[PDB]
């Protein structure tokens, strides 16, 4: 939970997320981009009725529920297979 | 009959009705009105037609502009405390036009 | 080339055939660099000299 760098007075709205997108996402991948949603027929592309933006503000306050508060979260991913690696942790090097 | 109303109540007396025994379906709302807050919390504006509910409350109220912004799950004011406090957990959508 | 998640792998391998064009007996192609690339590649393109 991160709600002393991520909320301020008077609230904060610089963060963002998208819920209007044609398709799903595929496993990590990037969809950045500002598209207005199709509703109904129209190629309208604008902000209104039938013309949604693709992102709404993510803002955030000091004082929110603790579902509604700022959590931070990072992700880690691995790649547990037969290839040479980079990343260990505690080494020795007895003799073959 | 809930969007073609012309009596539409106030907030501090929100009508409330019940829906119930019939096929939602969605775009007899989406032709009805040219919509300016269309923000949902549970599910999805596209998703809709494909899930299936056991009940469904339409609160029907007209208010002013800001109010529209006001009226959302965790939020504080003289409508979000006195007249109608929408729940932290609420699974559903707004429509204002 | 290929860019299955990601992970850039280009084969290769270089010597002189025969010479007329695409040979008929069999070649492998031995990987050279393998490379976590990540992004959306959709057209392809090739520069002269
Ligand atoms: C990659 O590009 C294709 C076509 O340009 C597009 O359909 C697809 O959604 C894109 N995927 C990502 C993750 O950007
Ligand atoms: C009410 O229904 C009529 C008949 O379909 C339609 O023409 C009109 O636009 C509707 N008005 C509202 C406010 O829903």
């Amino acid at each position: 939970n991160s709600n002393k760098l991520d909320s301020k007075h008077s609230g904060n709205y610089d963060y963002w997320y998208r819920l209007f997108r044609k398709s799903k996402l595929k496993p990590f991948e990037r969809d950045i981009s500002t598209e207005i949603y199709q509703a109904g027929n129209k190629p309208c592309k604008g902000k209104g009725p039938n013309c949604y933006f693709p992102l709404q503000s993510y803002g955030f306050r000091p004082t929110y529920g603790v579902g509604h508060q700022p959590y931070r979260v990072v992700v880690l991913s691995f790649e547990l297979l037969h290839a040479p690696a980079t990343v260990c942790g505690p080494k020795k090097s007895t003799n073959l | 009959e809930v969007f073609n109303a012309t009596r539409f109540a106030s907030v501090y007396a929100w009508n409330r009705k019940r829906i119930s025994n019939c096929v939602a379906d969605y775009s007899v709302l989406y032709n009805f009105a040219p919509f300016f807050a269309f923000k949902c919390y549970g599910v999805s504006p596209t998703k809709l037609n494909d899930l299936c509910f056991t009940n469904v409350y339409a609160d029907s109220f007209v208010i002013k502009g800001n109010e529209v912004s006001q009226i959302a799950p965790g939020q504080t004011g003289n409508i979000a405390d006195y007249n109608y406090k929408l729940p932290d957990d609420f699974t559903g959508c707004v429509i204002a036009w | 080339f290929k860019n299955i998640d990601g992970y850039f792998k280009i084969y290769s391998k270089h010597t002189p055939i025969i010479g007329r064009d695409f040979p008929q007996g069999f070649s492998a192609l031995e990987p050279l660099v393998d490379l976590p690339i990540g992004i959306n590649i959709t057209r392809f393109q090739t520069l002269l000299a």
